[PDB]
């Protein structure tokens, strides 16, 4: 569950997963439309009442 | 198979320096093998 | 014609094939590739009826 926007990471042609610094994954790569998707995470947040 | 080509000057062939290799080729074989030999290419001579 | 290998030098290792009809030595003296006293046939069939 995230969202998928555009990316501007150079992916290599074998690569498709993507991962960040603490190994998890930070885009996909379709196999359909050959395209990179970021993925981030939906606003969530704290509640103080 | 991972492979890479890296231009180098008249020094040592096998340079300084990083250069990682792309994986190019994951060949599906499944075979067994122990022992290996390089493929060269010679013309023929005509005389 | 179902044949199994009841010999081998060895265990096989994770998605192996081995078809070598070789002939196996289960003692100490050499069987140089002919059968007799302690030398067998590595390969055995199933009596399926
Ligand atoms: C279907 O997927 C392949 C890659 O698996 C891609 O090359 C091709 O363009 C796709 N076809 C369509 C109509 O999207
Ligand atoms: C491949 O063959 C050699 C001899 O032909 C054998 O000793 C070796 O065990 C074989 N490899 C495997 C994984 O069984």
């Amino acid at each position: 569950t995230g969202v998928l926007t555009e990316s501007n990471k150079k992916f290599l042609p074998f690569q498709q997963f993507g991962r960040d610094i603490a190994d998890t994954t930070d885009a996909v790569r379709d196999p359909q439309t050959l395209e990179i998707l970021d993925i981030t995470p939906c606003s969530f947040g704290g509640v103080s009442v | 198979i991972y492979s890479k080509h890296t231009p180098i000057n008249l020094e040592r062939d096998l340079p300084q320096g990083f250069s990682a290799l792309e994986p190019l080729v994951d060949l599906p074989i499944g075979i067994n093998i122990t022992r290996f030999q390089t493929l060269l290419a010679l013309h023929r001579s005509y005389l | 014609n179902y044949l199994y290998r009841l010999f081998r030098k060895s265990k096989l290792k994770p998605f192996e094939r081995d078809i070598s009809t070789e002939i196996y030595q289960a003692g100490n003296k050499p069987c140089n590739g002919v059968a007799g006293p302690n030398c067998y046939s590595p390969l055995q069939s199933y009596g399926f009826r």
